[PDB]
């Protein structure tokens, strides 16, 4: 999810996302993340 | 060989144990019951 930010164009911007994935091996950190919805028997960990 | 076998236990226990920061309540039938049951890899 791709929040609305101001361009990269202009020097000094950042572009704002949230990731919503299913939990896995890979890339996850539970502690860092904003919550781990839960479905039946499968997670959906969203970040901040 | 003993050094070998030590290290590779050390990974695996210290990897088992790191599995259970991730426990979630879910539903499973067991027998003819549907309970909560608390789940959490298992490498070679």
């Amino acid at each position: 999810f791709i929040l609305p930010s101001k361009s990269l164009e202009v020097a000094g911007s950042f572009i704002r996302f949230i990731t919503v994935f299913r939990i896995g091996p890979g890339l996850v950190d539970k502690d860092n993340l904003d919550t781990i919805l839960i479905d039946g028997d499968s997670q959906w960990g969203v970040s901040k | 060989l003993e050094v070998y076998i030590y290290y590779n236990i050390k990974s695996l226990l210290v990897a088992l144990a790191q599995n259970n920061k991730a426990r979630f309540y879910s539903k499973v039938k067991l027998l003819g019951l549907t309970v909560d049951q608390s789940t959490v890899v298992y490498p070679s």
